[PDB]
């Protein structure tokens, strides 16, 4: 069988905190 | 190589080290023989971390 993701394996690229920031 | 003890210099052997420093993404890891301190809020200050 195959499937479907829709929004799925986004990880923190690293450390670094952070806040609202529509980062690239 | 053949080496031999009665070569000119230039064709003796040279023992080679090469050290590379790498920083990837962690939070730390080793370094110089610093000292560290203590630390103060509400000052200019010249610091280090």
């Amino acid at each position: 069988a195959y499937t479907n993701s829709f929004t799925r394996g986004v990880y923190y690229p690293d450390k670094v905190f952070r806040s609202s920031v529509l980062h690239s | 190589y053949g080496f031999q003890p009665t070569n000119g210099v230039g064709y003796q052997p040279y023992r080679v080290v090469v050290l590379s420093f790498e920083l990837l993404h962690a939070p730390a890891t080793v370094c110089g023989p610093k000292k560290s301190t203590n630390l103060v809020k509400n000052k200019c200050v010249n610091f280090n971390f």
